[PDB]
């Protein structure tokens, strides 16, 4: 019966659950790193769960489900990929007692969902929502919300950084969801973080140019999807291998093929070409680029044709296959093409100014070293996270998991007000929420069940008028401190488990 | 080879059948349980299934019956639409009540004859509780509606269906008596939203032909024609390859020039302002059939092509033997017009009033993949339904009532007949029981309630297991087309008896 | 048996002036350095086939260009006949050898 | 060297005599239960008789190994009564086992068994009736045409069959004098229409190769002109380069196939028919241009068919197009293209009233699986007639018979006594185990059945009634209309018989250490 | 024959590019602070909770040794 699927589940259950436990080990900073041991044989050490699930990992089914659980956290926020695991086990627990209580689990399904649009209300209840429209309240939340976080020295540097990216990026009040898609985030090797800089028309990897303008301005953005290398009949090479006579008159054919093509390139015209890598091509005759650039066109070469798709939604310059596709019709219209090889190493193409699509941002990520850079890239991205986080779900609210202790009482009330078989289900769905800053405040040390059960009745008196305070990691105002949080890494932690579970649920 | 005798057969029958038979129920209806899909063999892959269609290709089984009821799983699923696991688990309803007969030593001649023969107790029920719905536009909105959305309920996908279900019966609206899936044109592409699904009253060629050859065709004049012009096919005027010497490479090319400028003022000379090739237009005559306004579709949507022609009121050139003779497609209006992120030509006003074309726009090809095939089974039991405008009393409603009727024959035959036929009635109660079993409520009180209703007879209620409590069959809206749960009820009412059928079993493996 | 050498001559034949072809590789990296550093001073003509031609400048750059791809095509397309014929050659050789002894 | 001993072999004799046996006794008609073979392959298949099962079934004892041997035999002329050998065999010979148990001689009672054959093959020539004729067979063909097509592909029995099949036998019955052979009537499988649509052939049905049907579909006369060679340009059915020099002579090329078009047509119509076989395949345009040009040649041919249609029409094929005679074209009483299926091309036709020694019923499916299950119907009528054409004698039997013949053995063996006494009684009782053993493939008591005629045998013997194969209410034979040809019986008399006398065939049970190693 | 030892080898290797001197001791120290707290952090004590008047007296005993 369904009871091996239970079994199974309760299988399922067996794996997720003990696993769920190794990050709240790891929730939070307080929350300890976790050595791993990884096919290597070697350490890794990590306070990140999302990892910790990717780095060393069992494909059991359970398991390979809850990468995703932060996976979707990772992508839904970007942030509080933790606590979606956090979140997870907690019902787990809650679930299979329903079906040790013999709860059917679509019913333990059905029961939560249903309550979790509940929750998520209160949980906004509980919520202060902020100006998106404003940048430096974002700038100034946001940054509480790094100063909330770890990382700060960049981030700080990276806030307006980020946040006018962001800002760039931002042309609703509502500041939309900001996508991180309209931002390409790029490095340079040379520079510091201080380089790293904010760029208006896509910075592009290096330049490739034989004759071909070194910058060349109001560039016309070629792409190149069609083959620059003469036919391949026997080689590469437009001749067949026989002997040396027959094969150099249709050498003379690679030779004027590749040529035209070329001339046709120029004949409707661009000023910039992107040119995809050769291996993301066929094959492309240098010959003829070799004549390409001697038709004195700036060129990039060699670059992600994903990139590409990135370039061609950003600047606008669209696919282009065919001569024809040149006009300036898929040739984005650049108003300054140059790769700049400036502040030590490396030489990226900085379009500055251009006919684009949304408004185009790409950042330079410049550092002291290679290190440097990676340090910055979180930093914004951070940042950039907590802030697609905070625009997309405009409500702010406080962290330390507080509102997990303010919203089970509730719902426990809400579940028994709710009543039904289901009631118990809500209840065990409400009882989940204390367990994240339960384990939280061992993971700054306490007893929770000591400090959460006075939380709960500051939460139960102000709803809050206190919290778990990363620092302090206990009993005070969060909002006092400023650990803060968007509803986003909040409600994108809710559904991810819940429906996860509400899937395990029905699954067999 | 392994002779495997009634004893050894009927065991191995059960335990695949039923115990596949189990997975099956095991999802189904809309709290049907989910199974983990087991990939096997390759990765782990988890994926999770309101369908045993699925099911039947992962894992690989070597039970017979579930190895032959595949089949069976799909033929109602391939055919009769929407009832893809409601067959399988039927015969599985059976063989467990055959279990026990076997058990009680009992013939499948004995019990074959009970319930074959009972299947017409069910059948007469059934084909009493087929009750004409579509008879009336209202209902036959109605049918339409409660047909459309029932099919794709349990198919795994309901989000933005009821988009495509009204675009959908409003497709077969128009079939007004006579289904027509060439009538209307299935467009399914990846694009646009989660609804940006257009339904074009017309044909439509998703084509982009731009502005270089017209998008834009009024009082449009559709040639239906193959013609190569460089496959260059029949009633082909040039000449092939040969070198007699040196200079042979001019004849050649000189002769199919000519026939592609000749089959062009041939395509001129049918006065169209639209060319549509099933096959290549070249560079030469797509520029002299932009010469002429001559629209020119080159390698046309191919199963559109003819639903074009069909549709648009043409007919084929027979791979452009016609310099005349072809029929020409007319529709109102053809315009290139963006649906979801390509240029589709939009053949508005086409010579069919039946017709349509559905676009379907999914946000991801995984949102765009599984409703057509699902949403195919219910224009087929919609087109089934146009055929016979029914439904008949679902959620056991017919169920408990076609078990009552033959509950009755198990009780007015009952020679060793219907002893079988008690065990054929019990099945028909059984799926019942399933469906709140799926959604974990009580089977014994409302099955043997809704029994308490089908006893004295109830044909306007059933057990819904959304509301988890007894409902309305008048079509409260889970009253579900008298084509499917006839259908349904065919092809495992075969199987089991046919199961019983083989007790010899000859392995060789 | 007359199948082992029929691949192998051909083989040998494209491999030399393709090899020939580096040194004028060289040189059609130095022809891009000799008429790239002449302006018309003395008379550039290709050579490109028999008919020695009166000639431009940029007729005498684009060929060069295009003279590299001599040792572009010719020493590429020898690679392919290289084995391409040298897989035949060697298949041919255990086959009627073993067969004339047995 | 594995020497075991003969009882020890006596028993894997007997325990393989068992489930083969079995096999039948719930598989025995349509009141038995379905065969199902599943392969090396792993191929789930629904078999029957014995033979399409047996062989199916890998054999593994001498015993199974011997049965296909013997069991061909049966469907071989017959084409029923493959099934009951198999069940009579272990029926009598696991009794023989526990009379050899008893300490009984395999020696002696099998003599009785032999010998007790007779008595019930004389008793069995007692059994219903000495004749059948043309009119009259045909309804108890109807009967056995009924269940015949009343059994396997469908129980419907679509007259179409069931008289077809007999006139390609009464049409070669006669032929053979009062004989016929199954490669001289042929049950032609080909879809394209259901079993419904069906066809008798005087000869050959080909579909006929058209490159184009614009280009004249014709056929006429009543003849074929057979070739292994060309009515229109050769070609080996492969790959053929078409070239010519200048940009006109692709037009005089066309004359080359429009002139021998008519070289050929001219030479092999005037030789009879127009329609010549051509086992060359063509390329698409000759052909056409010669089904344009004229009178359509068939091309792409098995050079069986080429042959078939030849030995069909008694006379020879063409080999040498420079060759030609009207023997070596066709003999044919028709030729004519006919609309091949719903799905596909006219097929030829050939239907031959000049010579024929062979006529052939065609069938249609509406799946392989149904076509070829009535493919695998129909030979089992085809055969019993052809019981019938030589001796047309049948025999009530299925319950009638058995019960009956074994009676008189029963009682022979009082009459006799000795070794056959127990010899005439379990000879018997095995007899009457198939009736009883119908009633264990159907719904009723199997003992209690055989008690029901039984009794009835004590009332009247050899009666027109009997048990219900078909499980009617009515317990018959000539209203069962379950009968076979009195040759059958006594034929499937003669194999069990025959087999568990085989069993006992001289000495020798020593191997090498090889036996079934 | 542990990352646990291998840090460690790292930490004295760090202090010894400041200075080859207290390297053996901060190892030492080391195993002498894990062995002090691990009992409470056995006991009711946090892993967390202890170091915190660890690292905080590591500032009071500099207070010292700065004074």
């Amino acid at each position: 019966d369904r009871d091996k699927p239970a079994q199974i589940r309760f299988s399922n259950i067996s794996a997720a659950k003990a696993v769920a436990d190794a990050i709240r080990t790891s929730l939070g900073p307080k929350g300890m790193d976790k050595m791993i041991q990884d096919g290597k044989g070697d350490v890794t050490i990590t306070n990140d769960g999302a990892t910790i699930l990717k780095q060393m990992q069992v494909l059991h089914p359970a398991a390979r489900m809850l990468v995703e659980l932060s996976k979707a956290q990772d992508i839904e926020a970007g942030d509080g990929t933790t606590s979606v695991v956090i979140i997870a086990g907690s019902l787990l627990d809650s679930c299979t007692k329903l079906l040790q209580k013999g709860i059917h689990p679509t019913i333990i399904s059905e029961s939560f969902q249903k309550a979790l649009e509940k929750g998520i209300e209160i949980l906004t209840d509980m919520s202060r929502p902020v100006e998106l429209s404003d940048r430096e309240t974002l700038l100034n939340s946001a940054t509480t919300s790094l100063n909330s976080k770890v990382v700060s020295q960049y981030s700080s540097l990276l806030s307006p950084m980020s946040v006018n990216a962001v800002m760039k990026v931002i042309d609703p009040a509502t500041a939309t969801s900001v996508d991180l898609r309209d931002i390409k985030i790029v490095k340079k090797l040379g520079g510091t973080i201080d380089d790293c800089e904010l760029v208006e028309g896509l910075v592009l990897t290096q330049k490739v140019s034989n004759s071909g303008i070194t910058r060349v301005e109001k560039a016309k953005i070629g792409l190149i999807q069609f083959c620059l290398s003469a036919p391949k009949t026997d080689m590469d090479n437009q001749i067949v291998v026989s002997d040396y006579a027959q094969m150099d008159r249709v050498l003379r054919e690679e030779r004027a093929y590749i040529l035209n093509l070329v001339k046709q390139i120029k004949k409707t015209g661009c000023n910039v070409l992107l040119i995809q890598k050769s291996i993301l091509r066929d094959a492309l005759s240098d010959l003829a680029l070799h004549f390409l650039n001697k038709m004195k066109i700036m060129v990039i070469k060699d670059i992600e044709r994903e990139d590409i798709e990135f370039i061609c939604k950003t600047i606008g310059t669209k696919p282009v296959a065919h001569i024809d596709q040149f006009t300036a019709d898929m040739l984005g219209s650049a108003e300054l093409a140059e790769e700049v090889n400036l502040n030590g190493s490396g030489k990226l193409l900085k379009i500055t100014g251009c006919a684009s699509p949304g408004k185009t941002v790409t950042i330079v990520v410049r550092g002291s070293n290679k290190l440097v850079i990676e340090e910055a890239e979180r930093s914004i991205h951070d940042a950039l996270c907590v802030i697609r986080c905070l625009v997309k779900k405009r409500a702010l609210i406080a962290g330390g998991g507080a509102p997990e202790i303010e919203l089970a009482l509730r719902l426990t009330e809400y579940s028994r007000t709710l009543s039904g078989m289901e009631s118990y289900c809500v209840r065990a769905f409400a009882d989940a929420m204390e367990v994240i800053p339960s384990t939280l405040a061992e993971n700054a040390g306490l007893n929770p069940i000591s400090t959460v059960t006075e939380l709960r009745n500051r939460h139960a008196q102000g709803e809050k008028t206190a919290g778990i305070n990363v620092r302090k990691g206990g009993i005070s105002n969060i909002l006092e401190e400023l650990v803060v949080q968007p509803l986003l890494v909040s409600v994108s932690a809710l559904t991810l488990a819940t429906e996860t579970v509400r899937s395990i649920l029905k699954i067999d | 080879a392994d002779e495997e005798r009634a004893e050894t057969a009927r065991l191995t029958s059960f335990i695949g059948a039923i115990a596949i038979g189990d997975l099956v129920k095991s999802t189904l209806g809309p709290k049907g349980m989910d199974k983990i899909l087991l990939s096997s063999g390759r990765d782990a892959s988890l994926m999770v299934t309101n369908d045993g269609a699925t099911i039947l290709k992962n894992i690989g089984v070597d039970n017979p019956a579930a190895k032959v009821l595949v089949d069976m799983s799909r033929v109602q699923d391939d055919e009769v639409g929407d009832g893809t696991t409601s067959v399988t688990v039927l015969a599985a309803e059976l063989l467990r009540e055959a279990e026990s007969l076997i058990a009680k030593k009992i013939h499948p001649q004995t019990i074959i004859a009970g319930w074959r023969e009972a299947t017409k107790a069910a059948r007469e029920a059934l084909l009493s509780s087929a009750v004409d719905h579509g008879s009336d536009e209202v209902k036959f909105r109605q049918d339409l509606m409660n047909i459309a959305g029932t099919t794709l309920s349990s198919k795994l996908l309901t989000h933005h269906k009821d988009h495509f279900t009204k675009l959908a019966v409003e497709a077969v609206l128009r079939l007004k008596g006579s289904g027509n899936l060439e009538a209307i044109h299935i467009i399914k592409k990846l694009g646009g939203s989660l609804a940006d699904s257009y339904l074009d009253e017309g044909f439509l060629l998703d084509k982009k032909i731009g502005v270089n050859q017209p998008k834009r065709i009024e009082n449009a004049k559709i040639l239906i024609a193959n013609t190569g012009m460089d496959t260059d096919k029949i009633k082909i005027f040039g000449s092939r390859v040969r070198v007699d010497s040196t200079a042979k490479v001019a004849e050649i090319e000189h002769a199919e020039k000519e026939k592609m400028k000749e089959k062009v003022e041939r395509i001129l000379k049918h006065g169209i302002n639209c060319f549509i090739n099933r096959q290549l237009i070249y560079n030469y005559p797509e520029q002299l059939f932009g010469a002429a306004g001559v629209m020119a579709i080159e390698h046309a949507d191919f199963a559109g092509v003819e639903r074009l022609a069909l549709v648009t009121g043409g007919e084929i050139a027979s791979t452009f033997d016609h310099p005349e003779l072809v029929k020409l497609g007319s529709c109102k209006l053809i315009e290139e017009v963006m649906i979801g992120e390509d240029k589709l030509i939009h053949f508005s006003g086409v010579a069919l009033g039946e017709a349509c074309t559905i676009v379907l726009r999914g946000a991801t090809q995984q949102i765009l993949d599984e409703a057509e095939r699902s949403l195919h089974d219910a224009l087929c039991v919609l087109a089934q339904t146009v055929k016979d405008s029914r439904t008949v009393y679902g959620g056991g409603c017919s169920e408990m009532l076609m078990a009552h009727a033959v509950t009755q024959l198990a009780n007015r035959t009952p020679g060793k007949e219907a002893v079988a036929m008690e065990s054929y009635a019990k099945a028909l109660r059984m799926l019942p029981t399933i469906i709140a079993d799926n959604a974990g409520y009580d089977s014994a009180d409302l099955v043997a309630q809704l029994r308490a209703a089908h006893s004295e007879g109830n044909t306007t209620a059933g057990l819904d297991m959304r509301e988890g409590t007894i409902g309305d069959m008048a079509i409260l809206g889970i009253t579900e087309s008298f084509q499917v749960k006839r259908q349904v009820l065919l092809s495992a009412a075969e199987a089991a008896e046919v199961i019983l059928r083989v007790d010899n079993i000859i392995k060789a493996a | 048996v007359e199948k082992y050498q029929q691949l192998q001559k051909d083989l040998s034949k494209s491999m030399s002036g393709r090899q020939k072809l580096e040194a004028q590789l060289t040189e059609n990296n130095i022809v891009k350095e000799e008429l790239a550093l002449l302006d018309g001073s003395n008379v550039v003509f290709k050579l490109l086939g028999p008919v020695l031609v009166k000639q431009e400048l940029g007729e005498a750059r684009a060929t060069v260009g295009k003279r590299l791809d001599y040792i572009t095509a010719e020493i590429k397309r020898y690679e392919s006949q290289l084995r391409d014929l040298e897989r035949q050659s060697e298949q041919q050789r255990e086959t009627l050898a073993q067969l004339q002894q047995e | 060297k594995s020497r075991l001993m003969g009882l020890e072999a006596l028993k894997s004799h007997i325990m393989a005599a068992k489930a083969v046996a079995n096999t039948m006794r719930t598989s025995l008609g349509p009141n038995g239960l379905d065969k199902m073979m599943v392969d090396k392959d792993g191929d789930v298949t629904v078999t029957n008789d014995g033979a399409t099962i047996l062989s199916m079934m890998d054999v593994d004892h001498q015993i199974a190994k011997l049965m296909v041997e013997l069991s061909k035999s049966q469907d071989d002329e017959i084409g029923d009564g493959t099934t009951g050998v198999v069940v009579l065999a272990g029926a009598l010979l696991e009794e023989a086992e526990q009379l050899l148990d008893r300490g009984i001689h395999p020696i002696r009672i099998a003599d009785g068994y032999e010998q007790a054959a007779r008595v019930a093959i004389e008793h069995l020539d007692k059994i219903s009736d000495s004749v059948l004729v043309d009119i009259k067979d045909t309804e108890p063909l109807i009967q056995t045409a009924k269940t015949t097509l009343g059994s396997k592909v469908v129980n419907s029995c679509h007259r179409q069959m069931a008289e077809i099949a007999v006139n390609a036998v009464l049409t070669v019955a006669d032929m053979e004098r009062r004989d016929v052979d199954f490669e001289l009537i042929k049950v032609e499988g080909k879809v394209g229409g259901r079993l419904e649509d069906t066809k008798l052939i005087k000869g050959v049905i080909v579909d006929k190769d058209f490159s184009h049907p614009q280009m004249p579909k014709k056929v006429e006369d009543a003849k074929i002109a057979i070739l292994t060679c060309p009515f229109e340009p050769p070609k080996p059915k492969t790959k053929h380069k078409l070239d010519v020099t200048s940009v006109e002579d692709y037009k005089a090329l066309q004359k080359y196939e429009k002139e021998k078009f008519e070289e050929m047509i001219q030479q092999i119509k005037e030789t009879g028919a127009n329609l010549a076989i051509c086992q060359w395949g063509f390329d698409d345009e000759a052909n056409h241009l010669l089904l344009q040009n004229n009178l359509p040649a068939v091309r792409w041919v098995g050079g069986p068919e080429i042959e078939l249609i030849a030995i069909a029409t008694g006379g020879r094929i063409v080999p040498r197009f420079s060759e030609l005679t009207a023997e070596k074209l066709g003999f044919a009483g028709l030729v004519q293209e006919i609309s091949f299926g719903t799905t596909k091309d006219k097929m030829l036709v050939i239907e031959q009233c000049k010579n024929s020694r062979a006529v052939t019923i065609f069938i249609r499916g509406g799946n392989k699986m149904i076509i070829e299950e009535a493919k695998r119907s129909l030979h089992d009528a085809l055969c019993v007639i052809r019981n019938l054409i030589r001796d047309n004698r049948v025999v009530y039997g299925g319950g009638a018979a058995e019960i009956s013949c074994a009676l008189a053995v029963s009682q022979e063996a009082d009459k006799c006594p000795t070794l056959e006494q127990y010899a005439m009684r379990a000879f018997a009782d095995a007899l009457e185990v198939i009736p009883m053993a119908l009633s264990e493939n159907s719904g009723m008591n199997p003992i209690q059945t055989m008690t029901e005629v039984r009794a009835r045998q004590v009332k009247e013997m050899n009666p027109a009634l009997g048990i219900d194969c078909l499980h009617k209410g009515t317990n018959d034979m000539k209203q069962q209309h379950v009968i076979e040809t009195l040759i059958g019986k006594k034929q499937q008399i003669s194999l069990a018989t025959q087999m568990v006398r085989m069993i006992l065939k001289i000495d020798d049970i020593r191997k090498p250490g090889e036996s079934e190693e | 024959e542990h990352p646990a030892a291998k840090v460690l080898c790292e930490l004295a290797d760090l202090q010894d590019k400041e200075v080859g001197d207290g390297t053996t001791s901060v190892v030492i120290i080391a195993a002498e602070l894990l062995k002090n707290a691990d009992e409470l952090v056995k006991q009711k004590i946090h892993p967390t909770s202890v170091i915190s008047g660890y690292r905080l007296a590591c500032k009071e005993a500099v207070r010292y040794i700065n004074e």
